[PDB]
């Protein structure tokens, strides 16, 4: 995004606007936290493509 | 002049008349015999309910004898302040030692 | 999940949740959602060894 | 021997609890001589912020005294206080005596971070967080065995009506009461009304909203269902507090009148003007109970006990509460079975069995409710007055938990978890992890 | 420019409110208190779960993929048990460019 | 176990961060008692050379107390100060704390 | 004497006419009710700049009443000296504690 | 800068000395009688410095 508004409220804007966006579906790069190497190679994780 | 061996005698104004230091020896000096001839109109358990009042009432009355020994309790917490629109509010847990010469 | 005849757990949010987190990508699990009548069918393998 | 391989495996080096901070804990739970002033204080503080910052000084005195006498950190039987002793009192306690109070809070928060290593991301199911379908400690369906608030009870009831949230509080549904001061006593009542007496200051009060952080309840569970049974080996039992006599023997005050040409006497022995002198002792007052208790507390600080006028507490209310199994586990075959786990609003946890002092009775202030099979003594429940002499043997063998607070096969923590606490020599630091692994759900 | 880092969380103060002096910003994912971000005033109640797994960094301060340190360097911090003196070197070896 | 076994292989003997100096610095990041005065000074100094030689007597009286109360290092959350705490205060801080 | 429940009242002189000893009490003793009828002409945050000047000005008058208790301030660094062409310049790192007997 | 500059610094008498001990010395800035609710000196003591 573009930095906008004062520093104090820059986070509250984001949160309030993104409440749904974070809550729709899981986030990719964090979803891979627990992937073992061998799980990462299987057809299960679709990110291989 | 309250009597603890007659349960219907105990009131707040009778316990307040005899101060905390008198209350200190008032508990031991009584007689082992109890009198059930005149029960308590509110019930006998009202005397234990009445017992916490006199001491709690004398607590803040005890610090009045110590009024020259203590300070004023400050806010121990934020959100309790006179004006928040210039400085914010701390709160003061009193770990200091109130004493005055 | 190839098979059938077990009572689904009660929350359609969860009963669909598990299956999708299991049947997905499995070498076995049904590809097309279960045809109601004859049998489930195994995904075809591209090549065998 | 299996589990302590499982548990000691999870000891990959997440966090450990320093050996000094262990022996100085067991050194608490096992003291036969432990000052009864500490039990009485908890009843006075009863969890509240406002009460604690008022009495904050008294605490600082009692510990360092007890820390320098027996060299065992105190106030361990309540996590609420242990959670404050870290945050509020920063520099008062010695360099050494803090470390014991840091590890407990730390080593708790270390266990709370297992569960989020072992759960996958995923959408919520029954209105419950995804981790709540994995681990028991993350379940709102439980309650801490001791609660000072109505706050937790709010969330549990709020669970999906599928999970059937009722309470029999002395036998009736939940009602939550605002705050309690001198005027409002009501120590005997069996009705549903439940105090909230724990509030930051006089300005902010409600029964329908919490004032506290989000994880507050979890860390409690992790403390009672893991740490205490790890250290205590199940030698401790819950006990209902009688608020009739607590404030009384607290508000008994021998505070000598101070002359202005003098100083403030600090000496409990030589100073005739310090309330702890054997001449100021009048049987069963606070300063006289310090004599039976061997604690140093100043006459002027004795005053701050005035704040009891500003907040009081009600009673110890037994609570059943029921739950149906999970959104994840609920099958048409399962739906009709329930889990019953009791708890106590405004109750306290005893540690060591002092029954042999004819100077301290058993049933004066604290009366013994063996809430949960994890909490039962052999020498506590047996030494209560009017214990049937026939059961004295069998009482060694089994927990005597009364069915009104819930039985075994319906509970959510069965017997075999208990003996895993007794029968495992793994040590204090390798049980805590071994337990956390025990509490994942099937 | 002219910011301050906050080492350890203290949210329990009713003696100190959270928004008195320092308003919290999570500049970069390496710096977001899972505690701190969760305890800010008006923190949405639903996000309390999710905010534990993931950091919350405002897109005005830059996003994961478009930063110069992607996610995993964070987790190599949390997870690695190698010990303090043994970590730091591993990091200085993490930043050799490709 | 790779990212370390390499970094640790860079641990050939370059520098050892002393274990006692490790025990302290954690205690700073782990203090929930960490006093807010220490934050305020930072806002004051704001990195200034001058302002620090002005308050140079305060810091010492602030540190040595803290070091004596919890036995941990302080002002750890800014590197500028830690660079000032060296090149200026030689003999003031205790033998142990430097 | 400025009244703290009207923002438009506080100025430079009204606060400067008050000392450091009376600065701390007036802030805690104010009224909890605010008037929206007559606000400050330059706004609320324009007065925020105005109060922080008083504290520095109060620090001065504080350290002016405490000026007789301190010593002559030296430069804390080199580069400030009258004669650099005979000897160079230090500056005094101030670890000392000015006090006057 | 606000609550660094809200100051209780008591004046020192001409014959009296400079207090090093915060407890029994009335002239110390952090002295409890000098501590006023939520002030600079009450701040140093609030943080115990």
């Amino acid at each position: 995004a573009a930095p906008a508004g004062p520093g104090a409220d820059m986070q509250q804007r984001f949160l309030n606007a993104w409440r749904q966006r974070l809550a729709h579906g899981r986030v990719r790069w964090v979803a891979e936290c627990q992937m073992t190497a061998e799980q990462f190679m299987q057809p299960d994780n679709a990110n291989l493509a | 002049a309250p009597q603890f061996h007659r349960p219907s005698t105990i009131t707040a104004d009778n316990v307040r008349a005899l101060g905390m230091r008198g209350l200190v020896l008032a508990t031991n000096n009584a007689q082992f015999i109890m009198d059930n001839s005149y029960p308590h109109p509110h019930g006998t358990q009202g005397a234990v309910r009445e017992f916490l009042r006199g001491q709690a009432a004398a607590l803040t009355d005890l610090g009045v004898t110590h009024a020259n020994n203590t300070f004023a309790p400050q806010p121990m917490f934020a959100g309790d302040a006179a004006a928040e629109w210039l400085r914010p509010s701390f709160g003061l847990k009193r770990t200091y030692s109130p004493f005055v010469v | 999940y190839l098979g059938r005849g077990a009572p689904p757990l009660l929350d359609n949010a969860a009963a669909v949740y598990l299956r999708n987190a299991v049947v997905a990508g499995n070498r076995l699990g049904p590809a097309q959602p279960l045809p109601v009548f004859g049998c489930a069918q195994v995904p075809r393998r591209a090549g065998m060894d | 021997a299996f589990r302590d391989a499982r548990g000691l495996e999870l000891g990959v080096g997440r966090h450990a609890m320093a050996p000094a901070t262990i022996a100085a804990v067991r050194g608490a739970f096992e003291d036969r001589s432990y000052p009864a002033v500490f039990y009485l204080l908890q009843a006075a503080i009863h969890g509240s912020e406002h009460v604690f910052c008022a009495l904050a000084r008294l605490v600082t005195q009692c510990i360092t005294s007890y820390w320098n006498n027996t060299r065992c950190a105190a106030f361990v039987n309540d996590y609420s206080l242990v959670s404050y002793i870290v945050t509020y009192l920063g520099g008062d306690l010695p360099e050494e005596c803090m470390a014991v109070y840091r590890d407990l809070v730390a080593h708790v928060e270390a266990l709370a971070q297992l569960v989020d290593d072992f759960t996958l991301p995923g959408p919520e199911l029954g209105g419950q967080a995804q981790a709540e379908l994995n681990h028991l400690m993350r379940d709102p369906a439980l309650l801490p065995p001791l609660v000072w608030d109505c706050d937790g009870l709010m969330r549990h009831a709020a669970l999906d009506r599928h999970r059937d949230c009722r309470i029999d509080a002395g036998g009736h549904e939940p009602v939550y009461a605002a705050a309690c001061n001198v005027a409002t006593a009501d120590f005997n009542r069996n009705d549903g009304r439940l105090l909230h007496n724990t509030q930051a200051r006089a300005a902010d009060a409600a029964d329908d909203r919490p004032h506290r952080p989000a994880d507050w309840t979890v860390h409690h569970k992790i403390y009672y269902y893991v740490l205490v049974p790890a250290f205590s080996r199940g030698r401790c039992c819950t006990a209902g507090v009688r608020f009739d006599r607590v404030y009384a023997t607290l508000q008994n005050m021998v505070v000598p009148e101070i002359a202005p040409g003098e100083e403030c006497p600090s000496d409990p022995v030589t100073d005739p003007a310090h309330p702890l002198h054997p001449a100021n002792l009048v049987a069963n007052t606070v300063n006289a109970m310090f004599h039976n208790g061997r604690v140093v507390v100043d006459g002027p600080a004795m005053l701050t006990l005035q704040v009891l006028a500003h907040n009081m507490a009600e009673r110890t209310t037994a609570l059943l509460c029921s739950a149906a199994p999970d959104a994840g586990a609920n099958t048409a075959s399962t739906a009709n079975m329930r889990i019953f786990d009791g708890a106590l609003h405004a109750g306290v946890l005893l540690m060591a069995p002092q029954h042999l002092d004819h100077t301290i009775q058993n049933g004066e202030y604290f009366y013994v409710l063996p809430v949960h099979a994890l909490f039962a003594g052999a020498d506590h429940v047996a030494n209560a007055p009017n214990f049937p002499p026939a059961l004295r043997d069998l009482a060694r063998h089994v927990p005597l938990v009364p069915p009104a607070l819930g039985a075994n096969y319906f509970s959510s923590i069965r017997q075999p978890v208990v003996q895993h606490a007794r029968e495992s020599a793994a040590g204090e630091n390798a049980l805590t992890y071994a337990l956390m692994a025990g509490y994942f759900k099937m």
